[PDB]
This record gives C-alpha cells, sequence and structure tokens, in this order.
C-alpha cells in the first residue's frame, strides 16, 4: 500500500494525446464539411443553369 | 390505395380535363401512346396505362374537341358517355328531363370503375357551375353518388361566374341552382374564375395572346399539385381528406381559393431568385389567386400550403409564423395558428420549389353576395323562369335554393366579425 497505481502519474501523457487526437479528428471533419457545403454550391448553381436555359 | 376517379362534364369540364390529364402524364413521364418512359391511371395488357376517368356530356362535339387533341388517345373510349341529342344551356334540362333519363348510364360507369378498385378514397370532379349539361349533370352525379357511397369523399372544381361581365345571361340561375345542390351533397369544393386567370396571364407572366388552353393549364397544375403530396414520398405527407379535417370547421364552410406559385414572366424570372420567402410573398398576395375576392376583404379561416421539390422545413415554419404574425389582422384569432403545412418531395417538371394554396378563407362570400343581388333582380320580374318551367320544374325550389344561399353567406358573415 506504500503505492497504490489508482494515482494517475502520466496525467500530461493522457492530456496531450486527447488533444492531439481531438484536433485530428477536428480537421477531418472540417474537411468533409468544407466539401459538403461546395458540393451543394455547386448543385445550387447546376439549378440555376437550368433555369436560366 | 387510395385511387381517384377524376368524372368531368361540360364544355370547361372537358377541356380542363383534356389539359390535366395532359399535365398529369407529363409529371409521370408518360407519352400519348400510354406507355410509361394505381392513384390516377390503371395498368392494361401490354404494359399501357390507361386513365380512370369517365367522360360525359349530351352534346358529342366536345368529345372530337378533347379526343383529337394531343395525349388525347388515352382515355378508354369505353368511357365518353356522349347523349346525342343536345344540351341548350339549361339547368332543367340536363337536370330532370333531358340530362337525367341518361345519367343510368354514368352510373353503371362509375360502378364500373368504382367496384373495380381496392381502396377508393374520393371522387375529383371538374366542371362548370352554370353551363347547362355541365351544372346539372354534375350536380345530379353529385347527389346519386353520395347518396350511394358516402365512405369516400366528394371534391369539385368548379368555375364561378366570371364577376365583371358574364359569358352567359342566364348564369346566376343555374349558378344557385347548383350551390343549392352543392352545400347539401359535397365534401370538398374549390372555385375558380375566368376573371382572375386573365389578370394573373396579364400581369404576372406578360402574356399576350393568352389562350383558354394556358389557362386551362394553370388551373390544372394548381390541380394536380394539390394531390402531389399523396402519391409521392413526402417529409410530411398530406391528402385528400387531411385537407378536409384540418380546413372546414363545419359542415357547409368548404368552398375554398385555390393559389399556384411561383409564375414569372421573362425578365422578372431573369431577376428573382428561387428562395421560399420569396414563394410566400408571392403566395398570400392578393393578385396571385384563383378566386376574384380580394382576400384583403376578409380574413383566412385556415389556409393549407402544400410545398414541393426539396427544402428545410425550418425555413417553411418560420416563414408560416412569420406571415401569420405579422399580417395578424387577416387571419381569424378563434382558431390559433389557423395556417396548416405540407412538405412533398418531388418539384415540377423543370423547377426547384413549388406552392399550392388551399385557402378557406371568410372573403369569398362577397361574391356569393354578388349572386345573391342578380338572381334575386331576376327573379321578381320572373325573367327567364319559364324556359327551366317548362321542364317540370317547380318554382318553389328555386326559393329555397336563394334561402340557402343565404344562409350560406350569413354563415361568412357570422365569424370573420366574431371575436373572442
Ligand atoms: N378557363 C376556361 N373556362 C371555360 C372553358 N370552357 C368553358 N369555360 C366556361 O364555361 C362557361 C359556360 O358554361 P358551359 O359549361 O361551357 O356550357 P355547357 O357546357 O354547354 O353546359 C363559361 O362561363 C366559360 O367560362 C375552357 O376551356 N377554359
Amino acid at each position: 500500500l506504500k503505492c497504490l497505481d489508482g494515482e494517475d502519474l502520466n496525467q500530461g501523457n493522457r492530456r496531450r494525446l486527447q488533444q492531439l487526437q481531438q484536433r485530428d479528428w477536428i480537421e477531418q471533419q472540417i474537411r468533409e464539411k468544407e466539401e459538403r457545403k461546395r458540393q451543394e454550391d455547386e448543385e445550387k448553381k447546376a439549378f440555376e443553369q437550368q433555369t436560366l436555359h | 390505395m387510395r385511387e381517384i376517379v377524376h368524372i368531368q362534364g361540360g364544355q370547361c369540364g372537358n377541356q380542363i380535363g383534356a389539359k390535366f390529364w395532359e399535365v398529369i402524364s407529363d409529371e409521370h413521364g408518360i407519352d400519348p401512346t400510354g406507355t410509361y418512359h394505381n392513384v390516377y391511371y390503371n395498368e392494361a395488357t401490354g404494359g399501357r396505362y390507361v386513365p380512370r376517368a369517365i367522360l360525359m356530356d349530351l352534346e358529342p362535339g366536345t368529345m372530337d374537341s378533347v379526343r383529337a387533341g394531343p395525349f388525347g388517345q388515352l382515355f378508354r373510349p369505353d368511357n365518353f358517355v356522349f347523349g346525342q341529342t343536345g344540351a341548350g344551356n339549361n339547368w332543367a334540362k340536363g337536370h330532370y328531363t333531358e340530362g337525367a333519363e341518361l345519367i343510368d348510364s354514368v352510373l353503371d360507369v362509375v360502378r364500373k370503375e368504382a367496384e373495380g378498385c381496392d381502396c377508393l378514397q374520393g371522387f375529383q370532379i371538374t366542371h362548370s357551375l352554370g353551363g347547362g349539361t355541365g351544372s346539372g349533370m354534375g350536380t345530379l352525379l353529385i347527389s346519386k353518388v353520395r347518396e350511394e357511397y358516402p365512405d369516400r369523399i366528394m371534391e369539385t372544381f368548379s368555375v364561378v361566374p366570371s364577376p365583371k361581365v358574364s359569358d352567359t345571361v342566364v348564369e346566376p340561375y343555374n349558378a344557385t341552382l347548383s350551390v343549392h345542390q352543392l352545400v347539401e351533397n359535397a365534401d370538398e369544393c374549390m372555385v375558380i374564375d375566368n376573371e382572375a386567370l386573365y389578370d394573373i396571364c396579364f400581369r404576372t407572366l406578360k402574356l399576350t395572346t393568352p389562350t383558354y388552353g394556358d389557362l386551362n393549364h394553370l388551373v390544372s397544375a394548381a390541380m394536380s399539385g394539390v394531390t402531389c403530396c399523396l402519391r409521392f414520398p413526402g417529409q410530411l405527407n398530406s391528402d385528400l381528406r387531411k385537407l378536409a379535417v384540418n380546413l372546414i370547421p363545419f359542415p357547409r364552410l368548404h368552398f375554398f381559393m385555390i393559389g399556384f406559385a411561383p409564375l414569372t414572366s421573362r425578365g422578372s424570372q431573369q431577376y428573382r431568385a428561387l428562395t421560399v420567402p420569396e414563394l410566400t410573398q408571392q403566395m398570400f398576395d392578393a393578385k396571385n389567386m384563383m378566386c376574384a375576392a380580394d382576400p384583403r376583404h376578409g380574413r383566412y379561416l385556415t389556409a393549407s400550403a402544400l410545398f414541393r421539390g426539396r427544402m428545410s422545413t425550418k425555413e417553411v415554419d418560420e416563414q408560416m409564423l412569420n406571415v401569420q404574425n405579422k399580417n395578424s389582422s387577416y387571419f381569424v384569432e378563434w382558431i390559433p395558428n389557423n395556417i396548416k403545412s405540407s412538405i412533398c418531395d418531388i418539384p415540377p417538371k423543370g423547377l426547384k420549389m413549388a406552392v399550392t394554396f388551399v385557402g378557406n378563407s371568410t372573403a369569398i362570400q362577397e361574391m356569393f353576395k354578388r349572386v345573391a343581388e342578380q338572381f334575386t333582380a331576376m327573379f321578381r320580374r320572373k325573367a327567364f323562369l319559364h324556359w327551366y318551367t317548362g321542364e317540370g320544374m317547380d318554382e318553389m325550389e328555386f326559393t329555397e335554393a336563394e334561402s340557402n344561399m343565404n344562409d350560406l353567406v350569413s354563415e361568412y358573415q357570422q365569424y370573420q366579425d366574431a371575436t373572442a
């Protein structure tokens, strides 16, 4: 009982690793969202061209 | 499932039906041969699709008018119930003596078209209101089939007399005679005037040669947009009965108005975008309705907006709430949130949005009031009465008819003043 591994010694590692993972996922989601938005805009432009014709 | 037998009759009925089946065939991607390239059509040997519509009249010329036209070969020749005598533009002729002893064949055809279905929902008639054969046979068929099939529902797309100048001189008589048969035996009746259609086609689309074909096309587009939320998928689908229950508060206030959107000219189309605030701004406009009764002179007991295409429902709901809370006067209060919405998921053939507006307003009563004048000014002098009397018509009925009409308009006059 002199030492209990139930305390978190490497809290810094947990924190930094979670930060990096969160940044990675945020980047992926930002990219896919921008892609979706641009696709929606191009579809709207397509309907614009159909109506003009 | 939930089929529709479209009955027509009279000149206006036949023409509007021709253009309406044209538009429907266009929607489902059909060609005049009748092949694809249950709610409306019926399958036939060899993949053919025959419309489920009977066409009736007392004058066999209108047949050759509708049949020879394009998209004409569809209607099965076993349904053209065309008496070979004549109509004459008279109610008692087409309801008691001449256009009445033929109704048995029309009932035969309607029965052979109905008992062959699985779950029939409602009848959908298109006819004039003062035309002799049209109005007469329409109201007689209404009485018969409604006394016969109460499980189903009834819907009639009538055309009212042109308010400013008439098109026939005996139109008030037959209009009142039909009104007295409608409020007792119908369940949904929309009204259209041949007058506001001119103002629209001339001040909304900047047309110069508006042919009756194009006005019928507009009316038929509205009729299709009405029920388009039934035969197609939708985020929130409506029918011919969700309207009949979300609109009429009482068994007689069932005379609606029709509006289609969007309708645009060439330049006006070049300059305006397709965003649902714009469609709403165009929808409620008095100059955009198919009924020559400025709704500004009244309120809306209720109004259903059936959209089409694809759009965020939050936009629809925000537009509804804004137009309702902002025009807080033009809506009656004792029925909170008196405007109903619905969203199907199919745009028209060549657009991105679409809006049909079916409005039970308390403003069309004025139109009836107008008729209540003319008929009254054509009865104390017994004008033209002897033609109707010549077919066994008892003048007594006329009286109650007018009386009935009275109650009708009186009804509306009791509600636009009601407060709570
Ligand atoms: N928009 C439009 N209205 C029509 C047409 N044909 C007839 N109408 C209306 O029909 C009314 C005359 O009554 P009608 O039904 O034609 O007489 P009937 O068919 O001989 O009984 C007129 O008020 C016209 O406005 C049409 O093709 N298009």
